[PDB]
């Protein structure tokens, strides 16, 4: 979800045009990356 | 199908189906159109009959000297709200000795109709309204839905096949603010007319008109009192 | 599954109200004809046995001296509305010293339309709509009027109208024979004719009931002999 | 209120060209005791109306509260509609009447002044719900002392200027100070014009006591 | 009963006699008529003892809950308003003359009168009770804008002493309390501490 | 989730959730965006008011409300619910005035209204409110304040906040402002700007901008932004949109 | 806004069983065990107050509660429900005392409490209590030991046990206990029958004991329980 965060921003990075990423193509991703994370009900399961 | 039967049940996609189904009851009603100049507010309504030997349903109701309404939906809910509006107007005249501003009456209707969309086993009011009025801020046409939402319109139409009327009105908005009363009623009649097949047309038997303005109390015209408006139209041919 | 009595269908209809309309289709058929000489009301009694005293079948009642009512469907539910109508007419006379207009009475009864519901109501409030259709026939300042009412609460003025199981047939037959200048005689005659057409048993003096309201004469229920005199001219 | 406690005495009002002026001394009396010699008996109710009150000051405060809430509630809508002076007068009439009919009255006599739509408004509301409009008003002893003068002027010169009206008011308040034993030489004047509601601070009346040397 | 409250710069000054009577008999010769409503808001009671005690309790309750819900030291005007609401709403069944006085970081030292009717007015200084009638003169001729705390203390002390001297329903001991941002300073003026006035002989 | 755990607000899911409240929230998410931002001398509100038809008047369906003379309200979601909540807020403010004598503190009004909203997320007999709203106020004794309330009954204080479709995008745009030092005046332009950025002209048609002041510039009264300042900010926005 | 569900949640099965009551009883027979012995000159109630960590302060909540000065209570089942019933029983007792100026008879308090329990099997919108109560009392010279179950039915016992393993406790009582026992011996056999289940070292803070002789009902101090648990 973090790696994706990088990869996501990277698409903003490649996106429009800015070979050099910044603090902008980050947060956008981050929430974006944490936004769709709502489609994942129950991600924990302990043993016994 | 388990989110269909109760107003207190949000759907997994952020909607309330009984409210929408309730809204569909407005489309089941015969069409009605409401437009304003800068001085007058006009409701024109296509009445409608069961069999040929039955009279036409009345569609414009008188509320106060400055406010009339056009209904679309369950007539019992219509009369319910209509009695409430008349009562509120009378309460306003009783206590303040001034006519009740249209926007406040509408707000009251919003408040009233919102309540049953939130309590179990209550149903939303199955009726949509167009409200034509005149007060210290001029003419007004308002629209009320079963969702308890309301809108301040520059012109509007509701009911079955009212999309056509909506289109026509959307074309001639720029004319309305300067029209004279005869032309305004005409425009309303045309809007109303586009809501019919080419086979059937306006008559003095299936049309009601309602006017309120700066120098005119709310008045309803039907039967022969409508004829001076109709006999003055272009026989729109297919 | 169980839904509430106040549920809408996706099509825009209250299932209870529709179902009630369905419930009317089982009632005995009734015919009302409006005429400048008065309004006539006929209904078939539907006697289920020769042992049943037919005079104890009244599907036609007097709401007041100038307003009569013919009912179809669940009669037991009709009684409540009729009582409420009578009381309403009398209250209006009490208060204003003038009789009720047929349209006003009709409206009053029609206000008990959608007055049903479960939670958020009185413990003695209605659980379901009235499964009945009414025909109010009266005479007032606007002259002879006839109204029809259904469980939707919509009431409408009618020139000639039929309610009941043979509603469609009788209504068509009525359309074929009605004009806004008939005599009361022609109206009654027509009514009895259509009625004979649609009735399952043979039409006779103790098999239907018939009533008129004319401007100069209060509500009149036709006697056996008075019926015989008309059925004679078949 | 069945027994009034702290009370204010007379309130005056007079219409003039394009406005209304109201006056009232700043005293709350507890029986004969001038107990609170610095309270206001005039309220600004929005920009086109104002209110003055004789009688029980607690009930006046209550009406001041209610009225204020009503005006705030209305101005929250911002529908370009506002209470006219006649509407406030109507409301006030119904209120007083309703409490009167419950045998628990608001022991006030009130004077409503306003300017709206180019017209002056001056209304009187009783604790019984007796209400009326008039070119001049005076509550309490003002109805026996001030109002003869005010009527005498207004039936010889119906239309007053703001200055003539203010002078008239000062003279009437002076008379009241001479003859009303529960009044006070410190009063307020409120004025409604198209400029709005202006409430002028503590004013005194000049008095003459030369007749004190006409005993023998 | 004679109650009094004076405003100074840093806060307020309260005083009361201590006599509570049922007829001509003194049921309590040493009553505390200065009642804390909050940490820095006091009320002076006069009128029916039952009524004032009940109303004081009720207001203490409300204002406590309100102050917790806002997490701020309450305004003096707020206490006063609550007393005013109760004293007005039940004016036909209560006989209470209240003086709410205290300090508040927003408006400083303040004194409000809520006399029997249920009205409320802010005052530079306030007196109430049966004995108050007899010290309107003195308090009118002695008052001066910009008194110090000690000056106001001596002021209320003298006035209360005079009232107690004249009113039979007043007497006993004098209770003072100064309120400011600092806190509450109570003292009790008894016997010889109470200011005396040389009484006319021949 | 045709399981039955999502038909009432009186029913927990086996993983400890109330799905009706989540679905109400989802009703909010489908609504047009509205933002509000607090600076050092007041609070500014901005609403992207989508026009659904040219038949609607200018200023119809206002999503900015006067809750009290010192408190403004900005809503998003099912509009009926928002109106009802406006009435509730109004009455809470009124009652407060009448019982305690002063204008209601914003934190307290927020607590009250939010407890009222939360009261609808416990029973089967009613449904949670499908709206989120912002309350703004300014006072000299408290400062400038901005709270937001969601359908669950949660009330939080914000420096900047947004609700509706473009919540998150709007927040990203907002964090680039230094509003703790800017004035409402300077802020209006930035609000209009953020609105114009966040708006999606492809999916959503034409739109109308609503703007609200409340601050030292208005002596504590929540008011509408004058047509002049509004058009100025709009111009600034359109021009800032070309970059 | 709120009302109340008006219909019964406890209804007859086709077999004629009130299923919810038996499931409530299942909740009782899952709580910590409690034993009660009526012993000629008095009554003993004891229960397992075994926490789940050194962190819990055992001097804060109690399971053996006084209802009045002469009647005492223990429970098996759900805690909260017990709390409710204890408040209500104290209230009932005080109603009786206001009216008759005589402390309520143990049987009458048992009746009243039982009636309360039965209401929640027939009133609308609720479940039955998941609690069995043991009620001890001293009235009219004799000692009294009753049990009330979630159905609202009550029984008088010489001795009984409730909670987990209540059957084996019951048999143990049937054998290793009989009349002519002094309160001391009864306390002994009570701690003895509680020890037939107390998995672990039974300390003076692991169990709670109450007595009811013709000197009034009282909870035994931890000290007294230690002295008795020295056996």
């Amino acid at each position: 979800d973090l790696r994706n965060v990088c990869t996501e921003a990277g698409m903003f990075a490649i996106r429009a045009d800015h070979d050099f990423v910044v603090q902008e193509d980050f947060m956008k991703a981050v929430r974006k990356v944490a936004d769709s994370k709502k489609l994942e009900s129950k991600l924990d399961y302990k043993p016994v | 199908n388990q989110y269909d039967n109760d107003v207190t049940v949000w759907s997994p996609q952020g909607r309330i189906h009984q409210i929408e189904y309730a809204m569909e009851a407005v489309k089941q009603g015969s069409a009605t159109v409401g437009l304003k100049s800068k001085t007058h507010a006009v409701l024109v309504a296509l009445k409608r009959a069961q069999s040929e030997l039955a009279a036409h349903q009345k569609k414009i109701l008188h509320v106060d000297n400055h406010i009339g309404i056009s209904i679309a939906g369950l007539t019992a809910d219509a009369r319910l709200l209509c009695n409430f509006m008349r009562q509120e107007c009378l309460d306003s005249r009783f206590v303040f000795d001034r006519p009740l501003p249209v926007s406040r009456l509408v707000s009251l209707i919003g408040s009233k109709t919102q309540i049953p969309t939130q309590r179990y086993g209550r149903r939303p009011y199955g009726v949509g309204l167009l409200i034509a009025g005149y007060d210290d801020m001029g003419p007004h046409i308002f629209q009320t839905c079963p969702s308890a939402n309301y809108f301040d319109c520059r012109a509007m139409s509701i009911g079955a096949r009212s999309q056509s009327a909506r289109t026509y009105l959307e074309r001639h908005m720029s004319e309305f603010m300067e029209c004279n009363l005869n032309e305004l009623v005409k425009h309303g009649l045309r809007a109303l007319r586009e809501t019919l097949p080419a086979e059937q047309d306006l008559t003095t038997k299936n049309v009601s008109i309602g006017i309120v303005g700066k120098d005119l109390e709310f008045t309803i015209y039907d039967d022969d009192d409508v004829s001076p408006f109709l006999e003055g139209l272009e026989e729109r041919p297919q | 599954y169980d839904r509430g009595v106040n549920t809408f269908s996706p099509e825009g209809r209250l299932f209870q109200v529709e179902y009630a309309i369905e419930a009317i289709k089982l009632g005995s058929t009734a015919i009302g004809i409006q005429t400048s000489e008065g309004v006539c009301l006929a209904v078939e009694k539907r006697i289920t046995s020769p042992l049943m005293e037919p005079s104890s079948i009244e599907k036609i009642v007097e709401i007041d001296a100038h307003i009569g009512c013919a009912m179809s469907g669940l009669i037991a539910d009709a009684k409540t509305l009729i009582d409420k109508a009578r009381v309403e007419t009398q209250n209006h006379w009490f208060t204003y010293n003038e009789t009720m207009t047929v349209e006003s009475v009709t409206q009053a009864v029609s206000n008990l339309a959608l007055q049903f519901g479960e939670e958020d109501a009185d413990p003695g409030a209605m659980s379901r709509p009235f499964g009945v259709a009414l025909l109010f026939g009266g005479v007032d300042e606007k002259g002879p009027q006839l109204f029809h009412m259904d469980p939707s609460g919509t009431f409408v003025q009618c020139d000639a109208r039929a309610i009941g199981s043979a509603s469609e047939g009788a209504q068509s037959s009525l359309q074929e024979v009605y004009h806004k200048s008939m005599t009361l005689k022609e109206a009654i005659k027509s009514s009895l004719i259509i009625l004979k057409q649609v009735m399952e048993e043979k039409l006779n003096a103790t098999n239907i009931e018939l009533a008129t309201v004319q401007p100069g004469q209060n509500f009149h229920m036709f006697t056996k002999e008075e019926l015989e005199e008309v059925i004679k001219d078949i | 209120t069945q027994n009034p406690m702290v009370t204010g005495t007379s309130v005056l009002g007079v219409k003039f060209e394009g406005g209304v002026v109201i006056a009232a001394d700043m005293l709350g009396s507890y029986g004969s005791l001038a107990r609170f010699r610095n309270i206001s008996r005039i309220m600004r109710v929005n920009n086109s109306t104002m209110l003055g009150a004789s009688g029980d000051y607690a009930d006046f405060q209550y009406l001041k509260q209610v009225l204020g809430q009503m005006v705030i509630d209305e101005e929250l809508l911002g529908d370009g509609h506002s209470y006219s002076p006649r509407a406030i007068h109507s409301w006030l009439t119904r209120a007083m009447y309703s409490r009167r009919s419950k045998m628990n009255p608001l022991w006030n006599t009130m004077v409503i002044g306003g300017y709206a739509d180019g017209e002056s408004f001056l209304g009187y509301v009783d604790m019984l719900g007796v209400a009326y409009e008039a070119p001049s008003l005076a509550t309490g002893y003002g109805a026996y002392l001030a109002q003869p003068l005010l009527r005498e002027v207004l039936e010889k010169q119906p239309v007053l200027s703001q200055t003539e009206a203010r002078d008239l008011v000062e003279r009437c308040m002076r008379v009241l100070y001479y003859r009303d034993a529960r009044s006070y030489n410190r009063f307020q004047i409120a004025t409604v014009t198209e400029k709005g509601v202006e409430i002028e601070g503590p004013l005194s009346t000049e008095t003459n006591w030369d007749i004190a040397h006409m005993i023998s | 009963t004679t109650i009094m409250a004076v405003q100074f710069d840093g806060g307020v000054v309260l005083g009361a006699d201590s006599r509570t009577t049922t007829g001509s008999y003194i049921a309590n010769r040493v009553t505390d008529k200065l009642t804390p409503i909050h940490d820095r808001i006091f009320c002076c009671r006069s009128g029916s003892a039952a009524d004032t005690q009940a109303v004081a309790d009720a207001v203490t309750y409300q204002l406590g809950f309100h102050s917790i819900e806002l997490n701020e030291p309450p305004l003096v005007h707020t206490a006063a308003s609550l007393f005013k609401e109760m004293c007005y709403r039940y004016r036909e069944d209560l006989m209470a003359g209240i003086i709410i006085a205290g300090w508040d970081p927003q408006e400083g030292g303040q004194v409000y009168s809520v006399p029997m009717g249920g009205m409320m007015v802010r005052q530079s200084f306030a007196i109430g009770g049966s004995g108050s009638s007899y010290i309107y003169g003195y308090v009118d001729a002695t008052y001066r804008e910009g008194m110090t705390k000690e000056e106001c203390l001596q002021f209320t002390a003298n006035a209360l002493a005079l009232a107690m001297e004249r009113d039979g329903s007043s007497g006993g001991v004098i209770r003072l309390a100064a309120i400011a941002e600092s806190g509450v300073e109570r003292q009790v003026l008894l016997g010889d501490q109470i200011p005396k006035f040389a009484v006319a002989t021949l | 989730i045709g399981t039955g755990y999502d038909l009432s607000a009186s029913t927990f899911s086996p993983d400890g959730r109330v799905f009706q409240v989540e679905y109400a929230m989802k009703a909010v998410e489908n609504s047009s965006t509205a933002i509000g931002i607090r600076c050092k001398d007041g609070v500014v509100f901005g609403v992207e008011k989508l026009v659904l038809s040219k038949l609607y008047e200018e200023g119809s369906n206002k999503r900015l409300f006067n809750v009290d003379r010192h408190v403004g309200m900005a809503v998003a979601g099912l509009l009926a619910d928002a109106r009802s909540l406006a009435d509730i807020a109004r009455e809470e403010a009124s009652n407060f005035r009448s019982n305690f004598g002063y204008n209601i503190p914003l934190k307290h009004l927020a607590d009250r209204v939010a407890m009222y909203v939360h009261a609808y997320t416990l029973y089967s007999a009613v449904r949670p409110f499908g709206c989120s709203f912002m309350l703004g106020s300014y006072s000299v004794n408290d400062g400038a304040q901005l709270y937001m309330i969601d359908p669950s009954g949660v009330s939080y204080g914000y420096w900047g906040c947004a609700i509706g479709k473009a919540r998150q995008a709007a927040k990203t745009e907002i964090e680039k402002l230094q509003m703790k030092e800017m004035t409402c005046r300077d802020i209006v332009k930035e609000v209009a700007k953020i609105i114009y950025i966040v708006h999606d002209e492809v999916k959503d048609k034409a739109f109308e901008l609503e703007l609200s002041w409340v601050g030292e510039l208005t002596n504590g009264r929540h008011e509408i932004v004058p047509k002049d300042i509004r058009e100025e900010a709009e111009k600034y926005a359109k021009e800032s949109l070309k970059e | 806004a709120e009302r109340g569900y008006s219909f019964s949640l406890t209804t007859f099965s086709p077999s004629g069983k009130l299923v919810q009551i038996e499931y409530a009883l299942a909740a009782v027979a899952g709580g910590a065990p409690s034993v009660g012995i009526k012993a000629a000159n008095g009554v003993v109630l004891a229960t397992e107050k075994k926490q789940k960590s050194i962190l819990y302060d055992e001097r804060s909540v109690h399971k053996v509660e006084p209802i009045t000065k002469h009647i005492g209570l223990v429970y098996s089942g759900m805690g909260p429900d017990y709390r409710v019933l204890v408040h209500r029983a104290r209230k009932l007792a005080q109603q009786y005392y206001l009216v008759y100026q005589e402390p309520i008879p143990t049987a009458q308090l048992v009746q009243r409490v039982a009636s309360v329990m039965q209401e929640y099997t027939q009133s609308g919108g609720v479940r039955p209590f998941g609690v069995s109560l043991l009620i001890c009392g001293w009235n009219e010279g004799r000692p009294y030991l009753f049990q009330s179950d979630p159905s609202g039915a009550y029984f008088a016992w010489k001795a009984t046990a409730m909670g987990k393993n209540y059957v084996n406790g019951k048999t143990f009582l049937e054998k290793r206990y009989n009349e002519d026992l002094e309160l001391e011996d009864a306390i002994h056999t009570a701690i003895l029958t509680l020890k037939e289940s107390f998995e672990g070292q039974m300390t003076e803070d692991n169990i709670e004991v109450g007595i009811c002789n013709e000197a009034g009902f009282r909870r035994l101090t931890p000290t007294e329980v230690k002295d008795y648990l020295a056996a």
